[PDB]
């Protein structure tokens, strides 16, 4: 009655046996932009339906040496179904997300995941080592896609940061024991109402194991680890032709 | 005193008791705070609020 | 007008955010209430469920026997602005006479806070901060010895003229606002509103600030957020011949009137650089002390 | 005098041994009534757990 | 304050919020001026105006 | 003057009078103080007090 759940969106339905509630980011529910906050003055666009439903965009194998992933938002829808079309062709663009991130295993597999949601996660560089070097990061890792992208030192979030800290962000774990999925949901975080999709990532989703996956000789030995995700509320403006970058 | 409304905070969740004596709100003091809190924004953000005395998860 | 079922059955359009959670007064500390022995079935407030990713909800009442006690320690000194409005450093100006770097009398500093770790450390616990500021500036030879000469700050806001030299046209200042003031003099201090064209400034920013393909001779620019280039701060000694004496400014920042979103974790590794969150990696170290075992002290 | 708190609401001397049970009269052995046919779910008086 | 009236804006079609401390008004603060506008009087100075959704020249 | 309550003889059972310019009370003069006095506490913490007239031993 908690551990049960059904998530329907658009033309998309989830379930899940085994749940632990949800989370809503900063305890607000996503919303459209108020005349008084808005400052374009275009009349935006609301596909609804179209776009704000769930898309299944990668997974992840869980194994014993894992480090650990992470996905920027809205980067990984930029370039998939009607969602994608519409931040390419529009300038702005404003949404939320229902983030569920699914992994399932046996009463005889151990593990567990940190599923947690960073505003504005800025990448470093390990500065050639020595720090001497003031190098910075490329496009592919401050902008993977959809196939995300691996942690080079998980402990400090590739930031300079305590990953130990991170549950300080709307987060859910994943304890095989325990659940097979998280759910959180996110409402659009930033300094201005409306943003571009492209230049502009709000906020990254890290899945960081940090009690390793274990099992004796026999057992499923590939457990997946997949990410579902639907925007909502998404809005558009600044009309004109598409762009991919 | 009849100055501009030009501060950080002005329309703010929380009022201010300042100094100031200049025309813009903005040179005034830090002064004092309201001294509200919402830890459950942060500590507890779940959807369907469970007790203390049954079990989190049922 | 609607007349589709679906279309006026909408939610599609609601501006009012739904929050789960709100403020309460609390000026105190929270008081301890007397407690017994409770011995029952149903009742656990002891397990919890981490994964849902809230924290405990257990209290030391259902915990322990516990006794009354009214607790007045008051909550005051933990406000963002108990927290950040006290003055720290956050730039310094050298005006040498035989140097390298700025022997030409005049220095333009770029407004950006980000070169002193204490003060640094502080502000990047917040993703977004909104607020208005007090500057003071502190002027000295580098002995700290008072000397009897007349200085000019200038603040230029992006598209104004920066000074190019100690005479420099720019420094009629019609329009920008300047100081003048004497070493002899008090420290100078204004205060500064917020500037930004952002609802707040941001001390991270995940992406660009244009377009086109981001090659690796522009990553330099990933994460510049011009919402936070508020401008330079231009110094120089005022006369038209050189100064008799070596000059540092030495720039405090005291916030104010501060609002601030987003907590996040806080820096464990020395910095770096100004403008990012570079680390050493071959100096990552732990975020605190260690010991030999995990059952010894 | 008592005042503190803890004091107040203590239940430290309290005499009277709550009892959970209670005598009834029997005089003679229980009756047994009519009962029927059950084919329910839910419902299930031979399980036990002693 | 009773002082003299001899500032620049003396009789203004926008009234000010000044501060002063001595007995000539011209002594005192800028303050703060009155946000009234008047475009036309350079952006549509003409005799007959014309109206938006109709044509100018008819 | 709406300021903090942060004295070292705030709820004293002397009250005092004084100046102060800022919001924490403590960086007040220090005033009058109330010219009350208790000499017995010290001077005769007897349980069974005896009169000045009688004999103390009886
Ligand atoms: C006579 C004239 O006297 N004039 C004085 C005077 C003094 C100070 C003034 O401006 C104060 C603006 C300050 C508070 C903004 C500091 N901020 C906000 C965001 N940000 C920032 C964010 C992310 N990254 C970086 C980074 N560097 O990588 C940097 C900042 O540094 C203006 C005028």
């Amino acid at each position: 009655s908690d551990r049960v759940a059904q998530l329907t969106i658009g033309n998309s339905t989830i379930t899940t046996q085994e749940a632990a509630n949800i989370i809503v980011g900063y305890g607000e529910w996503p919303s459209y932009c108020s005349d008084s906050d808005a400052t374009a003055v275009d009349k935006p666009t609301r596909p609804d339906v179209s776009v704000n439903r769930f898309y299944t965009l990668d997974t992840k194998l869980w194994e014993k040496s894992s480090k650990g992933w992470y996905w920027k938002f809205p980067d990984v829808l930029t370039e998939t179904g009607v969602f994608g079309q519409n931040a390419q062709f529009h300038y702005l663009y404003r949404s939320g997300f229902c983030i569920h991130v699914q992994c399932n295993a046996s009463k005889f597999h151990q593990g567990a995941l940190l599923v947690a949601v960073l505003p504005e996660y800025v990448i470093g560089t390990v500065a050639g080592g020595t720090g001497t070097e003031d190098t910075h990061p490329p496009y592919k890792q401050t902008q993977p896609g959809a196939d995300g992208f691996e942690l080079q030192h998980p402990y400090v979030l590739d930031a300079g940061i305590p990953i130990s800290q991170l549950t300080v962000c709307p987060h859910q774990w994943i304890n095989l024991r325990t659940n097979n999925c998280a759910t959180i949901i996110v409402p659009y975080i930033n300094a201005l109402p409306f943003d571009s999709a492209l230049n502009h990532c709000n906020f990254g989703l890290l899945v960081v194991p940090i009690s390793p996956l274990d099992y004796d000789q026999g057992a499923t030995p590939v457990i997946p680890i997949t990410i579902t995700l639907a925007p909502m509320c998404s809005e558009f403006a600044g009309l004109r032709q598409a762009v991919t970058q | 005193s009849h100055e501009n409304s030009n501060s950080a905070t002005e329309g703010s969740t929380i009022n201010y008791t300042t100094i100031n004596y200049y025309k813009d709100s903005y040179a005034a003091t830090a002064g004092k705070q309201s001294l509200k809190q919402d830890p459950d924004k942060f500590a507890n953000p779940v959807k369907d609020i469970f007790t203390e005395m049954a079990a989190p998860l049922k | 007008g609607d007349r589709v079922a679906d279309v006026i059955e909408s939610s599609i359009g609601d501006s009012v955010s739904r929050a789960l959670t709100h403020a309460l007064p609390a000026p105190t500390g929270q008081n301890t209430q007397v407690s017994s022995h409770r011995l029952d079935t149903g009742k656990v407030p002891a397990l919890q469920a981490a994964e849902i990713g809230a924290s405990s909800n257990a209290s030391d009442e259902s915990m322990i026997e516990t006794r009354c006690v009214l607790n007045s320690h008051s909550t005051a000194e933990t406000t963002l602005d108990s927290f950040f409005s006290r003055a720290g450093l956050v730039g310094e100006i050298d005006l040498p006479l035989e140097g390298t770097t700025n022997p030409n009398g005049y220095a333009n500093w770029d407004i950006d806070i980000t070169g002193y770790a204490q003060m640094r450390r502080k502000v990047e616990l917040f993703t977004y901060m909104r607020f208005d500021a007090e500057f003071t500036f502190v002027a000295c030879t580098p002995t700290g010895e008072v000397v009897p000469q007349l200085l000019q700050y200038m603040f230029v806001p992006p598209g104004a003229p920066k000074p190019d030299s100690r005479e420099s046209l720019a420094w009629q200042t019609a329009t920008n606002p300047s100081v003048f003031v004497k070493l002899s003099d008090p420290p100078a201090q204004v205060s500064v509103p917020f500037m930004s064209p952002a609802s707040a400034y941001q001390w991270f920013y995940d992406g660009y600030p244009t377009f086109g393909e981001h090659k690796q001779e522009k990553d330099l620019e990933y994460g510049a957020c011009p919402n936070n280039m508020m401008g330079t701060f231009s110094v120089r000694t005022v006369g038209t011949s050189k100064s008799k004496y070596p000059l540092v400014v030495r720039i405090y920042m005291r916030m104010k009137h501060v609002r601030a979103w987003i907590p996040r974790p806080m820096r464990n590794q020395n910095y770096l650089f100004k403008a990012n969150p570079n680390y050493a990696g071959n100096s990552i170290k732990p975020t605190g002390a260690s010991r030999t075992a995990i059952t010894t002290l």
